[PDB]
């Protein structure tokens, strides 16, 4: 994205909630349930899966990006040490077999530099608010396409969001 | 028995750790504090010799 119809200088932007990264999908494992069963997966965010992971820029390092975010929007300092938890659960038809696999989903903040209406320099934060599962019926032997398993970019599962405030010296 | 004892105290992770909110305290923590009396005993010895 570029150009945006915004005055020069900083920027505290929230992009909304349900972002999945890629490649990370399947990495927190998944369940084969099957023949009436009932599968539940879920997670608690506590301690250290509920530690966000930072992508910095020359101009804005982690703390400048922390101190902004928390500023404007949630206090995911405070937050995260109070344990949520989350479930899904899915239901298998009869004589038949279902997987399903979680993967968490994050908060985007972004901390962007406007120089004449351009975005020339944007940094990354990802809040690890919830979780998010696929499921799927299967045969033995049946193909299933690479978009259920894997993700080529980070993207958002709901409307993504752009709330942004400017950062005053 | 090097002059380097603090090495492995490592500032920027023990600065991140969140403080202790919930406590769930152990009833029976303490002891009645003694105090330490003394009495300064005082010789008085004799000398011809400064
Ligand atoms: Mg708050």
């Amino acid at each position: 994205s570029d150009t945006i119809d915004l005055a020069d200088g900083n920027y505290v932007v929230r992009r909304g909630d349900g972002w999945i990264l890629s490649r990370q999908n399947q990495i927190l494992g998944g369940s084969v349930i099957s023949n009436g069963s009932t599968g539940i997966v879920g997670d608690l965010r506590v301690n250290d899966n509920a530690i966000p992971y930072y992508y910095p820029t020359p101009s804005f390092n982690e703390e400048y990006i922390k101190n902004n975010i928390q500023t404007v929007f949630t206090n995911f300092t405070e937050a995260n040490q109070i344990p949520i938890g989350f479930e899904f659960s899915k239901t298998a038809p009869s004589n038949k077999n279902l997987y399903m696999y979680l993967q968490y989903t994050y908060i985007r903040y972004e901390i962007i530099k406007v120089l004449q209406h351009e975005i020339i320099e944007r940094a990354v934060l990802y809040v690890p608010s919830l979780g998010y599962v696929k499921s799927i019926e299967f045969n033995p032997g049946e193909k299933i396409n690479k978009d259920f398993y894997f993700l080529t970019n980070d993207k958002c599962i709901l409307n993504e969001q752009f709330l942004y405030k400017k950062i005053l010296e | 028995s090097n002059d380097s004892s603090l090495d492995n105290v490592n500032i920027g992770v023990i600065d991140n750790i969140p403080e202790i909110i919930d406590v769930n305290p152990y009833k029976e923590n303490c002891d009645k504090f003694s105090p330490v009396q003394k009495i300064t005993s005082t010789r008085e010895i004799n000398t011809n010799i400064p």
